[PDB]
Order: C-alpha cells, then structure tokens, then sequence
C-alpha cells in the first residue's frame, strides 16, 4: 500500500521534472528504483527478501525540504540545524542497514560465513565507528562487510566530525538573561542603562547601596545589549535579592515593556567618560532619552552628559521637564566648575 | 530477590514530582479563585545567596554535605548486589543518608520560597535531583529494603560549586571562574554517567534481569574515561540492551564535552 503511492508520487515528480534524463539519475529516484520493483517481484515469487530496503532511510534527507515547503522553517539557523540532523540520521541508519545485510547474508556465492547480527547492534556498531572509539566487541567478519567499512571510514568519519560539532553550537544554550521583570505590589525599582561594565556597575552599586544613607527598598534593574562577562555575572549573584539584569536595548519598545519602564521610579543613563568621540557618545545617550520619553512622557530621567553644547538638544525635547525631576549631569560643566 | 520492588522506588519519585507539579498549578488556580510570603521570599533569597552571616554558614554547609553525600554513595555502590533487604537500624550508613536527606528537603523548601516563579522552579535541574533522591529514602525506610536506584544523581550537585565559591567571593577573576565551571562540569558529568552505566549493567535488562553484567563502579569510571578519550580498548564494554542504548546517546554529547573542556582546562 505504501509502495504503490510512492510510484505515483514518482510519476508526479517525473512530470514536474524539467529534463527527464537527469531526473532518472537523481538520488531520490535511485531509491525508488531499488524499493518498489522488488516488492512486485516478491509478490509474484511468493517469497520475501530483506534486499535493499535500508534505502528507505535516505528519504529522511528531504524532511528539511518538506518543512521549507510548508514554511515551518524560516530562520537560517533552523534550516541549517534541520539539514544537519536529517543528513546525519539518514546516513547513520542507511549505513547500519548495509552492514546488517552484508553481515547476515554472508559472502556471495557461498553464503556459509554468515555473521548473525541484529539491526540495532549494527546501529550501535556504527556509532562506535563514527566516534572513532572502536571497542571491538562487535566487528565485521565477512569480506563484503569489511570492504564497505573501508569506504565508510573514509567518508563516514568526516560526516560525524563535521555535523555533531555544528549541531551542538547551533542549538547552543538557552538565553540566560531574558523575559519580563516580575511585578510586585508596593515595589519600587529603577532602570539603569548606557555604559554597563563591571567597573561602572560595581562603583555605582557601592554608592547606591551604602549603610551611611537612609534605608530604602529600591532595587536596580540593569538593561544592556551585550551579555555580561563572568566578572559581572558574579557581581549580580552577590546582589541577587536587590539587583536584576536583563538583556536588551533601551531603543526597543519591546525591551522597555520587559523592564517595566512605565512603573519605574526613574531611569538612569550611564555614560562612557573614557570615549574616543564625546560627540558620538552624547548623541547615543540623547537618543536613549528620546526612546524612553517616546514610550512614556511622565518618567523621571537622569542622564550623564559629556559636553554642555549637547544639553540644548535635551532641553528642546517637548517631554523634558526639570520640574518633574528630569536632570542632566554634565561632566564638562561640573568638572570645569 | 524473588520479586523486585524497584518499581516502587521509581513510582514514588514520579508521583512526588507529579504531585508537586499539580499542587503548584492547583494553588495558582486556588489563589485565582480565592504579606508574610513577601517578607519570607526576600529573606529566603538572601539566605541562599549567603549575604548575611547565617547565609554564609548555610552556603558553606551546603558545600560540606554535597561532597559528603557523594562520598557515602561511593561506599554504597561497592556492594555486589543492587537490591537487598535490611533493617534500617542495623546499618549506620542508611542513618547518615537520612540525616543528609532531611537537610536537603528543608534546603529545597528554602529554595522554593526564594523562587520568583514556582512553576519553573519545579522543572529546574537541581530540583529534579531532589525529586529522585530524597523520596526514595523514605520509601526504602518503610519498605525495609534498600536499592541503589538513581543515587548517582548526587554527583550533579557538584556543578553548583562555582556558584557557591562566587557567593563567598572566593572566585574573583574571570579566568578562575571559567576554570572552576569547566572542572565542575566535567567531573559531575563523568561521575553521573559512570553511575548510569553501573546501574544499567549490574541490574540487567528490564522485566527479565537475567543478563546482568557484574561491573564495579570504579571500573565504569575507568570505562567512561576510555570512551570520552575515544581510545576504546574494548576490555570493558556494555553488554545489556539498556547499557548500549545509553552509550549511543552519550557518544553524541559526552564526546563533545571532553573535546571542549579538557583543551580549555589545560591552557
Ligand atoms: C527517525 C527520525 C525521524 C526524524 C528525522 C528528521 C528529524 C529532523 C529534525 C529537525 C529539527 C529542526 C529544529 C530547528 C528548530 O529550531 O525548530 C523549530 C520548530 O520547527 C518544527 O516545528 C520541527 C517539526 C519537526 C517534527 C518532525 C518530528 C515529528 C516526530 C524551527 O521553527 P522556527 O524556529 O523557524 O519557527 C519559530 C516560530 N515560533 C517562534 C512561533 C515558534
Ligand atoms: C567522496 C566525496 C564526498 C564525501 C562527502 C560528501 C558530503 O560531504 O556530503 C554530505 C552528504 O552525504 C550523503 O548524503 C551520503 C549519501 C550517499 C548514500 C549512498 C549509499 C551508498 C550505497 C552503497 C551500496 C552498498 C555498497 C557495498 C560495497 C561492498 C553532507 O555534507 P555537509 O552538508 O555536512 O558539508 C558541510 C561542510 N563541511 C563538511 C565543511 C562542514
Ligand atoms: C570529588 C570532586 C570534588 C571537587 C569537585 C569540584 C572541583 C572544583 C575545583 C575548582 C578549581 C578552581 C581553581 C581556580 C583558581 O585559580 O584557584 C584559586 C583558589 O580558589 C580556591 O580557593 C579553590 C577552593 C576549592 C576547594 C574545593 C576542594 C576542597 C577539597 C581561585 O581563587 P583566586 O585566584 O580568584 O583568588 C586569588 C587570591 N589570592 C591571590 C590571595 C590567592
Ligand atoms: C581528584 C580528581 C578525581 C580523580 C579520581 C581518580 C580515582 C578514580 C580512578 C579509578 C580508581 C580505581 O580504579 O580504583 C578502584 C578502587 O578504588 C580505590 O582503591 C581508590 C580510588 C581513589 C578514590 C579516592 C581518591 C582520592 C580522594 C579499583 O577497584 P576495583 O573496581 O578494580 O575492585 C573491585 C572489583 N571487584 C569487586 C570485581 C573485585
Ligand atoms: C531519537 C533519535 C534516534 C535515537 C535512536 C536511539 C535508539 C536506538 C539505539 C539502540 C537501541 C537498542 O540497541 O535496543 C535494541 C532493541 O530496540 C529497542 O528495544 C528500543 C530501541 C528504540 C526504538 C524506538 C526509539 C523511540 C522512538 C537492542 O535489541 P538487541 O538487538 O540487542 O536484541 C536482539 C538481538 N538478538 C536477536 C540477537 C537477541
Ligand atoms: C544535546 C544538546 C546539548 C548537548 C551539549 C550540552 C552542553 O554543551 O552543556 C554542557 C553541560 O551539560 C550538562 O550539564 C549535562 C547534564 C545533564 C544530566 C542529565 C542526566 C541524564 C539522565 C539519563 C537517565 C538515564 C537514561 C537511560 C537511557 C536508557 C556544558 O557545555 P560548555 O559550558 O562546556 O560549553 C562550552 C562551549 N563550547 C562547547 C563551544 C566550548
Ligand atoms: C548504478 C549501478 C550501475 C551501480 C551498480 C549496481 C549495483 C547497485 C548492484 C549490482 C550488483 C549488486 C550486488 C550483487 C551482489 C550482492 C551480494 C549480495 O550478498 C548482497 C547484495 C549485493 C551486494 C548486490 C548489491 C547491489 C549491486 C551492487
Ligand atoms: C521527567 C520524566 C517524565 C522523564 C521520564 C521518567 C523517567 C526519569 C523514569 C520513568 C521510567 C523509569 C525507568 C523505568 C525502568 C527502568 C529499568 C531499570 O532496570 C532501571 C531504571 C529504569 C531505567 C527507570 C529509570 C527512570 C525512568 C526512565
Ligand atoms: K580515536
Ligand atoms: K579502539
Ligand atoms: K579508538
Ligand atoms: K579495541
């Protein structure tokens, strides 16, 4: 019942083929040549043979094509991952079928040195070979089995060494920093963005959380684009109950929702004082204030500014209001003062 | 050993995980249809991170019994048999195991309170270790018989050593933190995988248990390092169906760990 469907599917593919000569030599059609015709012969002969039924595993390499036809796979990484997994599994299962047939049948024209091996033992034997472990508990004994193993060792080992490392890093690790900040009743928090480094965060947290000042239950939420390094991650661990970090940009309205800017007491924009171009640094920080004010107008913003002539741009923003608590800390004005 | 009660140990661990999973979901529904918790949640989170003086003691105390729990598992796996019945009062090893396990459940409860969301906490990797470790101890207490079970999961607790050292500010530079993470990950995976091989090979195939392969735990440790190095002497190899099945999955991922951790540890 399955084979008759595949021949009419083969005929449909034949009609759709642009050139018939190259279609007959296609890899997929070669699978159908050695699969369906044996079924009819076994029907007339009233006897069954395992034959080359292992070639059905080669049909798994068209799964990424099938998923792309239905638009299930969209991003490039998912397409690459699907191709590598499908190729590795199909080759692994097909090679195990070849070993299973050659070993169990025995040498041709005598068929007296048959080696009894289960198919799943051959699957286990194949993965030991591709990993280059080679226990030797299971090994090929027939001439044909060893002959195929010689060719497989040349090409099969390269597939394992190229697919598995690329599969692992493509999967990667789950995003450690992400998701929305959990809402709490009667909770006060501030959002700190801009120049977020280990030196800037540690210096800020020491001054912000000092037992010489009044005790207030305000927690700090950090938003930055680049993931933190190991030193910064350890610092956040030591302040687990009062400091939270999220990965994202203040210019993305989605990320502003994640950190709950509209519910924050104030937004603090740190600046890179040791920057090559003070004008470029000031322009980036000014755009951050515009993004925050665009999301909501009644949010207190405190921003570190590098040069005084850039202060006019912030003052000309319609939503900027010094009465409501918006402040500009100009390093050039304060230092020279 | 006429009838094996290993299913009772597995059923209780599955039931405990399922009961806790639905209770959290039911409590969310119960809360939906219907100040101390907030105060306790902040206090609990401060304790597990070792911010206060009592928090530092608990974090250090967690380190001490994490190694101790694994050590008593080594002497427990040295037994020739995997299943045996004995009075709990006769052996002092079971008594010490109970003393360590009761601490880990109250430590689990403290971590549960400190958790921001309870649903994701129940699915955490660390909590999965506690699901299959402590509930079997109580079942073995009532059944008056002991089983090796999944006690090898205690080695997974070693991956929190870098977190413990970071809580106490022992690790400061980035290189030391990276080195601690790689060493802890490699050792925990190596010891856990050896425990899986030791259990599967010694127990035998399920529902028959007649093809058991007698292997010591340290032989499995030696077998694992030969596998990850891709040397494969073949003097020691898996014979059971379940043992080979796990080896197939380990060869896909375990070999990558060795090839990525050891070169990075050396330099
Ligand atoms: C015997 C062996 C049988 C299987 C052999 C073939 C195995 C191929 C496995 C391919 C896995 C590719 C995974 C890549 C991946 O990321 O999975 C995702 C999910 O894709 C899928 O649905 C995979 C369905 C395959 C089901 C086949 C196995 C069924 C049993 C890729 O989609 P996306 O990320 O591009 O879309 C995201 C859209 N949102 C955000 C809404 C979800
Ligand atoms: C030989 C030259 C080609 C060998 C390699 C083929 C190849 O690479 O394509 C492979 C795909 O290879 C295949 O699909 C193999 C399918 C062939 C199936 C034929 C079955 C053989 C029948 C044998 C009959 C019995 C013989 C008995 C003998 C006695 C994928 O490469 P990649 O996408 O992973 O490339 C990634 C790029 N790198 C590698 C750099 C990361
Ligand atoms: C059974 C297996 C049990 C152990 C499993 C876990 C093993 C984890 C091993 C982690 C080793 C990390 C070493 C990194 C390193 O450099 O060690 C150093 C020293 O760190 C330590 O104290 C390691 C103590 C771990 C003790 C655990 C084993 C006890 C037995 C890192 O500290 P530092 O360089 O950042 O600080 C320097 C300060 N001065 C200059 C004053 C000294
Ligand atoms: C430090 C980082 C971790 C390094 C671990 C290195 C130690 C483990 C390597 C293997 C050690 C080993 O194989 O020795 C084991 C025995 O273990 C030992 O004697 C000491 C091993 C070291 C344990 C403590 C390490 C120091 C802390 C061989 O015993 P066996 O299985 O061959 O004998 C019983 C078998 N029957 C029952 C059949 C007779
Ligand atoms: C998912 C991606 C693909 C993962 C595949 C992993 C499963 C295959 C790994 C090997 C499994 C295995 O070896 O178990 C096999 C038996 O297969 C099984 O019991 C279940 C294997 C999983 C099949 C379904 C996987 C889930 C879908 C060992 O049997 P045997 O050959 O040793 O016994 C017969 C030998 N004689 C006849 C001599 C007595
Ligand atoms: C599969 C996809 C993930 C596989 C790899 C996972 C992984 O990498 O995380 C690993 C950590 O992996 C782990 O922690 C494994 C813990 C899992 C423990 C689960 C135990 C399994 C229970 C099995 C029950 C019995 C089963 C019996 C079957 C019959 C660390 O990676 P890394 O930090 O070294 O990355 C460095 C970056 N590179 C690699 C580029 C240098
Ligand atoms: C594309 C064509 C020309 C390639 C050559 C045809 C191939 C596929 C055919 C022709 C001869 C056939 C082989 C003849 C003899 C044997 C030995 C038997 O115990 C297993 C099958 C096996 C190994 C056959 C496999 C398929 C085979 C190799
Ligand atoms: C997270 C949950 C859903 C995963 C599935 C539950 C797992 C952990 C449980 C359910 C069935 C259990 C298995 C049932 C049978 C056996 C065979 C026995 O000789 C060794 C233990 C072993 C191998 C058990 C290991 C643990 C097990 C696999
Ligand atoms: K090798
Ligand atoms: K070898
Ligand atoms: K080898
Ligand atoms: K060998």
């Amino acid at each position: 019942a399955f084979n008759i469907f595949f021949m009419v599917y083969f005929f449909i593919r034949f009609i759709a083929a642009s050139d018939k000569l190259w279609f007959m030599l296609e890899m997929y059609s070669f699978v159908d040549y050695f699969t369906i015709p044996p079924s009819f012969v076994s029907i007339y002969l009233d006897r069954t043979w395992i034959g080359l039924r292992f070639l059905r595993a080669l049909r798994l390499m068209t799964v990424p094509d099938i998923l792309q036809y239905l638009n299930v796979l969209k991003t490039s990484s998912s397409i690459r991952l699907a191709q590598l997994v499908s190729i590795f599994i199909s080759v692994w299962l097909t090679a195990a079928g070849i070993i299973h047939l050659l070993e169990n049948s025995g040498d041709p024209l005598d068929f007296d040195n048959a080696h009894r091996l289960s198919y799943w033992t051959c699957v286990y034997f194949l993965i030991v070979t591709m990993s280059t472990v080679g226990y030797g508990d299971v090994y090929c004994e027939t001439v044909l089995g060893r002959t195929f193993l010689v060719f497989f060792l040349l090409v099969g080992l390269a597939i394992f060494a190229s697919c598995i490392p690329e599969i692992i890093d493509l999967i990667g690790t789950r995003a450690k920093y992400g998701g929305t900040l959990k809402n709490e009743k009667g909770r006060r928090h501030i959002v700190v963005c801009g120049h977020i480094t280990y030196e800037s965060v540690s210096h800020f947290l020491k001054d912000f959380l000092h037992e010489d000042r009044e005790d207030v239950d305000v927690e700090v939420v950090f938003l930055h684009r680049k993931p933190p390094d190991l030193e910064l991650e350890g610092l956040f661990k030591r302040h687990f109950t009062t400091v939270e970090f999220f990965q994202g940009t203040i210019m993305n309205p989605i990320d502003l929702q994640r950190v709950k800017v509209h519910e924050a007491d104030a937004c603090l924009v740190l600046a890179n004082k040791y920057c090559q171009d003070p004008d470029a640094e000031d322009a980036a920080n000014i755009m951050r204030v515009i993004s925050i004010k665009n999301y909501s107008d009644d949010i207190r913003v405190i921003i570190q500014l590098m040069q005084y002539h850039n202060k006019a741009y912030l003052l000309n923003i319609p939503s900027w209001d010094w009465k409501q608590g918006d402040d500009v800390i100009c390093l050039a004005e304060l230092k020279l003062g | 050993l006429k009838v094996r009660k290993y299913w009772c140990f597995l059923l209780s661990s599955i039931f405990t995980f399922l009961a806790g999973l639905l209770v959290v979901l039911l409590w969310r529904a119960f809360a939906f249809v219907c100040t101390f918790m907030t105060e306790a949640k902040d206090w609990a989170g401060e304790l597990i991170s070792g911010q206060t003086t009592t928090g530092r003691i608990l974090v250090v105390l967690v380190f001490i019994l994490s190694i101790a729990s694994l050590i008593i598992y080594f002497v427990d796996a040295s037994s020739e048999e995997v299943e045996r019945c004995q009075k709990w009062s006769n052996n002092i090893t079971q008594q010490i195991d109970l003393a360590f396990n009761i601490f880990f459940m109250v430590y689990f409860f403290i971590r549960f309170i400190a958790a921001s969301d309870k649903l994701w906490f129940m699915l955490e990797m660390y909590s999965f270790v506690d699901y299959f470790t402590i509930p079997p101890s109580f079942v073995s207490i009532y059944l008056d018989r002991t089983w090796i079970g999944l006690r090898f999961l205690r080695a997974l607790r070693l991956m929190t050593v870098p977190d413990i050292l970071q809580y106490l500010n022992v690790l400061k530079t980035s290189s030391s933190i990276r080195l601690a993470q790689l060493v802890s990950i490699f050792i925990s995976v190596w010891l856990t995988a050896a425990g899986i091989i030791h259990l599967l090979e010694n127990s035998g195939d399920p529902l028959d248990f007649d093809n058991a392969h007698r292997l010591s735990y340290w032989t499995c440790v030696y077998f694992l390092i030969v596998t990850m190095s891709t040397v494969g002497y073949g003097d020691v190899y898996c014979e059971t169906v379940l043992g080979r099945t796990f080896l197939v999955f380990f060869l896909l991922v375990g070999l990558a760990i060795f090839a990525s951790c050891i070169p990075e540890i050396i330099d």
